[PDB]
């Protein structure tokens, strides 16, 4: 049935896909001065479509920010916040990218839709490699 | 006529400071910078002091002396106006949890803050034409950054007090023609 099966499978097959470096979240616990700390499990490659999202510039504090973001159609159950958990995280371009929302569709059909936002430059191994 | 030179003076001693809170405490590098930028530029990553402009009160009426410029009988006025401009001082650093040697935005503004009260300071900055009055609140507040994470923009008012002088003229006179009338 089409809201079984995987439509973002099939749509892959025409559709060409970027590679990012995947990471989900496994624990996380709290440093000293009550900030909190997050881990990850094991990085692994995921096959993806990340189009782009309109980022415009804005003024606060008298400042210019601008916030980055994109959009991922991924093949995967991607989850962001949750009471007890804290977002996944996915390298592309070498920069860091964390889930801001969720398109959920995962037990549904199997894939999903997300947008992220751009954290920073991503550690540079020391043979080149963008991960960390 | 003042502001440009108190400003290129207050980022000297800007900087002096951010040097000293090098030594205490260690942050990667900072910078100084003007809130309001003219151009399009960005926030920098690196722990950073803003100072910005906000009002500028005159105290007391205007101070006008004479001087006599000897050569056209041209009675020159000078017109000191006492100014105490406030400047809002800020600072922007984010925060990494996993870092042990953690220093907060509200440690750098608190360090500015103590060593602008500082008395060896005051004589200094007073040896550059100007003083510095009480700081009597540093604010804390919590934004959220470009990256959706959490900072703190801490920033308090500092008044400066100097003078700004003005030249105008007037006509002299060396004469007394009195008319003594008789009730």
């Amino acid at each position: 049935m089409i809201p079984g099966a995987n439509l973002l499978r099939m749509a892959f097959g025409v559709i060409g896909t970027q590679i990012v470096k995947y990471r989900k979240f496994e624990q996380r616990v709290k440093n000293d001065q009550a900030q909190y700390v997050s881990m990850f499990e094991e990085p692994f490659d995921l096959a993806a479509s990340v189009q782009r999202v309109r980022r415009d510039q804005y003024v606060q504090f008298n400042l210019e920010f601008q916030r980055n973001y994109v959009m991922i159609f991924a093949n995967f159950e991607m989850v962001d916040l949750d009471r007890d958990v804290a977002g996944d995280q996915f390298l592309w371009t070498g920069r860091v990218f964390q889930l801001e929302s969720q398109g959920s569709w995962f037990y549904q059909d199997g894939w999903g839709v997300c947008l992220a936002v751009d954290i920073g430059a991503a550690k540079l191994t020391d043979d080149g490699k963008p991960t960390f | 006529m003042f502001d440009g030179e108190l400003i290129a003076k207050m980022v000297v001693e800007l900087n002096a400071a951010m040097t000293s809170a090098q030594e205490a405490l260690q942050f990667p590098d900072f910078e100084v910078v003007q809130k309001a930028q003219p151009t399009q530029q960005g926030t920098s990553t690196r722990p950073t002091i803003f100072f910005q402009k906000l009002f500028d009160i005159p105290r007391g009426w205007p101070a006008t002396d004479w001087h006599l410029d000897n050569t056209t009988r041209k009675y020159v006025e000078i017109t000191r106006q006492h100014v105490e401009t406030t400047f809002q001082i800020s600072s922007l650093h984010w925060q990494n949890p996993e870092i042990t040697h953690v220093v907060t935005a509200s440690d750098i503004a608190n360090y500015v803050r103590a060593y602008f009260q500082a008395r060896s300071t005051i004589e200094r900055v007073k040896e550059l034409d100007f003083l510095i009055l009480r700081v009597s609140q540093i604010s804390n507040e919590a934004f959220e950054n470009d990256n959706h994470q959490f900072e703190f923009h801490p920033s308090f008012d500092m008044v400066v007090t100097y003078n700004q002088y003005i030249r105008l003229y007037e006509n002299a006179a060396y004469s007394a023609d009195g008319v003594l009338i008789g009730v």
